[PDB]
RNA sequence: AGCGCCGUGGCGCAGUGGAAGCGCGCAGGGCUCAUAACCCUGAUGUCCUCGGAUCGAAACCGAGCGGCGCUACCA
RNA sequence: CGGGGUCGAAAUGACCUUGACCUAUUCUCAAACUUUAAAUAUGUAAGAAGUCCUUGUUACUUAAUUGAACGUGGACAUUUGA
RNA sequence: GCUCAUGGAGAACAGAAAUCUCCAGUAGAACAAAAGGGUAAAAGCCCCCUUGAUUUUGAUUUUCAGUGUGAAUACAAACCA
RNA sequence: GGUUGCGGCCAUAUCUACCAGAAAGCACCGUUUCCCGUCCGAUCAACUGUAGUUAAGCUGGUAAGAGCCUGACCGAGUAGUGUAGUGGGUGACCAUACGCGAAACUCAGGUGCUGCAAUCU
């Protein structure tokens, strides 16, 4: 028979961890969650209530709703030829924040600081990120740094 | 007389023809699925603020 | 298709049938139960369980088994009798002596 | 031989948390207590922690953050003598008094004390600090006893009643204050008031005084020094409750010294780690002694 | 050094393992509580076997755990019936020890024909303080090996007490 | 080759998780001049082997070994 | 301390051998074992529906004009956020 | 409220295995079953009290046509433990 | 700096064997009338803080310590892997080009840090 269950092909996925079995630490509960918060999803198999599906394991979503011990999350899910909005009533043991979003907000306020300084002096912020541009010329010296000539090595069996 | 049981061949070409349109995200989304306590208070608060703004500009 | 031959058991009467190997055929939920033996009144077997002095039961199967059992009770040596409960049609089938627990 | 565990055992070993190795917390309970309805996002969950040493009581108002629990208030049997108790700094009555004290301290620093006065006229009955009308709700606080056996007739619940009388909305039930007859589910407020003002202690004093003066001298020795008796103890407890309601405002010590003087002596007396080079020296001396063939 | 690592007893315990259940076990319990002045505690099975003719949870035995001056009094009565002579084979690897005997009425009992006869297993747990440092709920800890107790120190204590000798091995 | 059944005393055949039944055979005694038959008596069963589950198996589920059976058609 | 062979009367007495168990060592392995752990594939963010400041609303929440959600007013442009 | 399997050391009958006591014991046990995850002041063992295995109907996830069935998740208003 | 309480991360924090411990604080400890629970005031409840001890717990230090953690200009740019080729080879397989890049091992280092409050020469 063919077996396709809610917790199928999930063994190593909800394997808790090595040397981290047992209970959960408390920042998982003391953290805070608001509408519009972006969150990651990894599931704690030690908490068999409020779980997500293995599809949503290791995924990312946005909050829309908040309750006693649980949080609403929106996800987009490919179904045939479209992305469908899917709403999950998850538990915070399985939730965590997205540090990408945190760092984005920090970049935002720093960009604002730059705009403030450039309102103070008119000094051409250039706020946008730019890639690792190709590098510029220079002169490398040789003092104490003579080039050692190298060449290949013969074939040794090494047994 | 057996047959071809299954294959995902050509499905992604079919999808990516006119495919994977992101869902149109909207301002002021559904307040369905939301905590009804919050729904109720949100209703009364909006009634209050509408009244207040109309009284500020009547 | 299968020819089947089985003996109706509360009567001792042969039953021959035949039917395809893949069609469904009914089975009861028969179970035998041991019971102790007390002073036999008229045909009601005077039995009991460990937690009950019950069983104004199946009325003395008339077979040679029944008569031999009557004689064994006449010479005592209590005989744990076994029955069966096929379709709620109870009947006694055999017995054994209390080799211990005299 | 048997007193040597395996490398694999010690490798695959998972520690518990620190406080659990030390036998001081139940993260089960701590979770149940500090975790909060996420609709109440940042509004904390205020515990009233109470703890019992030998020769002391502690009662604290505590909250919970991500770095550590955080404090508002405190209370101590070893500063009750400001408010007028000298002996029995771990008893039921002192527990009640500490709870009352920390309650009035909080309501002092938050102005809930004129409102939610609490209770002054005490008889020993079950009633909670029900809120005012058209006004701020009383301070909601939840008890935390750590590991101590919830059991009928304990100084922890004495402290709890002290807080509730001091004007804190702590939730509880009357089925553990002493005098709670089990089959006839009724509490005895007069017996409870006796335990408040020192009923059982005074009973012990009375019986020893009639029969066993040698134990009456061996212990209660400070009471002998102070010339105490079975009405003075009630009167001082009452006057001390009044003084607590008067000036609960936490006058601390003077400390006689400075932090870095305490630390100078402690660091002086301290030990210290044997560094890498002198570790090499240590092993080399071991070599030259023993591997030097005597 | 010896400030308060001085030795003492934690407990005596008396076990009786009746071959089966029944009035014999009840009578053994009656005997133990008649001696102790306090009620005993019965003991059920663990699993099943016919060689003894037993089953799981069938009340095979009884025991008691007692302490203090009463415990040591009962102990020295056991010793005087045992002529104050014991075995290093009987002593354990920790300092705890014991001995199994017959004829409990030797301890000075007004026998009754009902109670019958019962043999016994006395066992003795000695220690030093820190008992609750291991056996409490809070700030639990495993004692130091220095403060631990052992066969040799325990037998030395037991000999210098009573001047009562034991066997070689 | 595929599938199914069965292995219980010296023999044959029953046996249903709390723990082996019967007959014939065996042995002893007695009658008999002796053996039979006869009367009074007792005993005998790694339950095919290994492993498992079970608090515990002959039984209940795997591994193997054996004695059998059934399948084997349209060309 | 399983089997035993010997000294001998035997002795938790002595010796010898042999399967166990313990110790650390060694050779080889695992689709349904694993501490570890890639490559490739995969989710999300990279702003105007935004950021900040102020204060309006509510029967929600808070001990609390505290917080939450939605807003007023104002500011933040040319690089409005790779 | 306790901490299991197992091993070691003891205690008459009592032995390999009966009950009691001490040491270690990160789980090598147990949780109705299949297997897999999960769990050590517990979700295991014992003990106490109970009947939320209740009512109202809606939302959501899985299978998925985003139909049903089945199972589960998180809430609101009630009544209860 | 030490100690106590509530703690965050939950082994640099554990484990084993020893050594030491000013003060203060914890703790050990003393007692059973009172509420309370036990076969047993051992556990737990209550009383004194008196009788006494820092031996144990607790804190720290030692160990060419086991373990854990980190780093390596150690192994190893190896093994594996993505893409290309009318590349080689009988084939298994391999090399090359554009790219990513382990683990084990070997060696070196480290052995809890820290928040709120209170307290100690």
């Amino acid at each position: 028979g063919k077996s396709h269950g809610y917790r199928s092909r999930t063994r190593y996925m909800f394997q808790r961890d090595f040397r981290k079995h047992g209970a959960v630490h408390l920042s998982t509960y003391l953290k805070v969650y608001k509408v519009g918060d972006i969150v990651d999803i990894k599931a704690n198999g030690s908490i068999q209530k409020g779980m997500p599906h293995k599809f949503y394991q290791g995924k990312t979503g946005v909050v829309y709703n908040v309750t006693k011990s649980s949080v609403g999350v929106i996800i987009n899910k490919m179904v045939g030829n479209r992305y469908l909005e899917k709403r999950l009533n998850l538990r915070v043991e399985h939730i965590k924040h997205s540090k990408c979003r945190q760092e984005f907000l920090e970049r935002v306020k720093a960009n604002a600081a730059k705009r403030a300084e450039a309102k103070a002096q008119g000094v051409a912020v250039q706020l946008k990120r730019q890639p690792a541009q190709p590098r510029e010329s220079r002169i490398v010296s040789t003092e104490g740094n003579v080039p050692q000539t190298l060449a290949p090595v013969p074939y040794e069996t090494f047994i | 007389a057996k047959s071809k049981n299954h294959t995902a061949h050509n499905q992604t070409r079919k999808a990516h023809r006119n495919g994977i349109k992101k869902p149109k995200t909207y301002k002021y989304p559904s307040l369905k699925g939301v905590d009804p306590k919050f729904r109720r208070n949100h209703k009364h608060a909006l009634h209050g603020t509408a009244k207040a703004l109309a009284a500020a500009k009547k | 298709k299968v020819h089947l031959v089985a003996i109706d058991i509360f009567t001792g009467k042969k039953l021959e049938d035949l039917s395809p190997s893949t069609h469904n055929m009914e089975v009861p939920v028969v179970k035998r139960n041991e019971y102790q033996l007390l002073d036999i009144d008229d045909g009601f077997l005077s039995l009991m369980n460990m937690d009950g002095d019950t069983k104004d039961d199946v009325k003395a199967p008339e077979g040679e088994l029944g008569d031999s059992l009557q004689t064994a009770f006449d010479e005592g040596k209590d005989l744990m009798v076994t029955i069966i409960s096929a379709m709620g049609e109870e009947a006694a089938i055999s017995f054994k002596e209390a080799a211990r627990t005299d | 031989q048997k007193d040597a565990k395996s490398s694999a055992y010690s490798s695959r070993f998972q520690t518990p948390f620190r406080r659990r190795r030390e036998g001081k917390t139940d993260y089960y309970q701590r979770k149940r207590l500090v975790t909060q309805h996420k609709a109440k996002y940042n509004t904390p969950k205020y515990r009233l922690v109470v703890r019992f040493t030998n020769k002391d009581i502690i009662c604290q108002i505590i909250s919970s953050t991500i770095t550590g629990d955080v404090v508002l208030a405190a209370a101590y049997s070893h500063e009750l003598p400001r408010y007028g108790i000298t002996h029995g700094l771990t008893n039921w009555a002192a527990a009640y008094a500490t709870g009352l004290l920390i309650a009035r301290r909080t309501l002092q620093k938050l102005g809930l004390d004129e409102t939610y006065k609490g209770v002054e006229e005490v008889e020993g009955e079950y009633e909670l600090t029900e809120a005012v009308e058209d006004g701020p709700r009383p301070f909601k606080v939840f008890l935390d006893i750590g590991l101590q056996r919830t059991t009928t007739g304990a100084r922890v619940f004495g402290a709890l009643k002290g807080a509730s009388d001091g004007g804190l909305y702590v939730p509880h039930s009357e089925n553990r204050f002493p005098g709670w007859d089990f089959e006839t589910e009724e509490i005895d407020p007069e017996l409870l008031r006796s335990y408040i003002f020192g009923g059982h202690v005074s009973q012990y004093m009375e019986e020893l005084a009639d029969d066993d003066e040698e134990r009456f001298s061996e212990l209660f020795k400070g009471y002998l020094a102070d010339d105490i008796d079975a009405d003075s103890l009630e009167d001082i407890y009452t006057s001390a409750h009044e003084a607590i309601r008067a000036d609960p405002a936490f006058k601390p010590t003077e400390k006689k010294f400075t932090k870095e003087q305490y630390a100078a002596e402690s660091k002086k007396y301290r030990q210290t780690k044997l560094s890498k080079e002198e570790r090499a020296a240590r092993v080399a001396a071991k070599i030259a002694a023993l591997a030097g063939q005597q | 050094q010896n400030p308060m690592r001085d030795l003492k007893i934690e407990k005596l315990v008396l076990n009786i393992s009746v071959g089966e259940s029944g009035d014999r076990l009840t009578r053994a319990s009656k005997v133990l509580e008649q001696l102790s002045g306090q009620t005993p505690v019965q003991s059920k099975a663990r699993y099943t076997v016919r060689t003894f003719g037993i089953r799981r949870n069938e009340k095979i035995a009884v025991h008691v755990t007692v302490r203090g001056p009463k415990a040591e009094e009962i102990l020295e009565r056991g010793l005087k019936v045992k002529e104050y002579q014991l075995r290093d084979r009987n002593f354990s690897a920790t300092g705890n020890f014991g001995f199994g005997i017959d004829e409990h009425i030797d301890l000075g009992i007004k026998y009754d024909p009902s109670i019958g006869i019962f043999g016994m297993d006395f066992y003795v747990v000695m220690n030093r303080p820190g008992a609750r440092v291991t056996r409490r709920k809070r700030c639990k800890g495993t004692v130091g090996n220095s403060h631990k107790t052992t066969k040799e120190d325990t037998v030395s204590w037991f000999k210098q007490k009573y001047d009562a000798d034991v066997l070689d091995k």
